[PDB]
RNA sequence: UUUUUUUGAGCACGUGA
């Protein structure tokens, strides 16, 4: 709906003029800025782009969003609401099967908020789960819901205690 | 005692967050980030003289000024 | 503790070298 985009997985050595510069082939872009340790200026490996127009905007998702840069593959979203209400929405996930699957996981969560990104953890040498996950909601109390309703349970397939905490940092 | 090298400049340009300093005792223009400047910002602008050390910013091998204030 | 780093002091001249 809105013009103004969320990149993420950005390289650490990505810098303003680069990122402006991939971008601004989509369209006229207002501002675009990479997010930063204020102290060192270390990358924290996102961005906010906004584009002019709405049309650019969403083209550039279309087009974007998955190229790879540097072994990395970048992802171009729409920037939500932020403030308080996206706070504390990220969750560390343990204790799933080793056979968890990702749709298993839109199942498992999808019912309690919209989620953002998700990721499970496999040890890449086998390929194979570790039994970890992220998962992060849209707003606060999604996350919180999910928390209370899954943390200590038994899945619906696997047959182990779950653990659902907030991710830590 | 004496330890901290301590040199002086004119402000030769501003960004949002950064700025470049013309070295006097120096032939040299460095990159500044405003993490490394005292006090009052919202009030410095181009031609105010400011006084910090020449380092090399210890992420990016870049020659920069650290600890810039101004005296004025 | 993820493609380390998904909601905000442009950390290289504000911008497709």
């Amino acid at each position: 709906s809105n013009t103004n985009l969320i990149v993420n997985y950005l390289p650490q050595d990505m810098t303003d003029r680069e990122l402006y510069a991939l971008f601004r082939a989509i369209g006229p872009i207002n501002t675009c800025r990479i997010m930063r340790d204020y102290k060192t200026g270390y990358s924290f490996g996102y961005a906010f782009v906004d584009f002019t127009s709405e049309m650019d905007s969403q083209r550039a998702i279309k087009v974007l969003n998955g190229i790879t840069v540097r072994n990395k593959r970048l992802k171009v979203s729409y920037a939500r609401p932020g403030g308080e209400s996206i706070k504390d929405t990220n969750l560390y996930v343990t204790n799933l099967p080793r056979t968890i699957t990702d749709d298993q996981l839109d199942t498992i969560f999808g019912k309690y908020g919209s989620i953002v990104q998700k990721n499970i953890l496999r040890d890449k040498l086998t390929g194979r789960p570790r039994g970890v996950a992220f998962v992060r909601y849209n707003k606060r109390e999604e996350a919180q819901e999910a928390i209370s309703a899954l943390n200590n349970v038994i899945p619906e397939g696997g047959s182990q205690p779950l653990s659902v905490r907030l991710a830590e940092e | 005692g004496a330890m901290a090298t301590r040199e002086t400049g004119i402000i030769e340009k501003l960004l949002h967050s950064y700025g470049f300093i013309q070295c006097c005792e120096r032939q040299a223009r460095l990159f500044f980030h405003f993490s490394q400047f005292s006090g009052n910002i919202d009030h410095l602008k181009i031609g105010d003289p400011v006084e910090f050390e020449m380092t090399y910013d210890r992420r990016t091998g870049k020659p920069i000024a650290s600890q810039v204030s101004k005296i004025a």
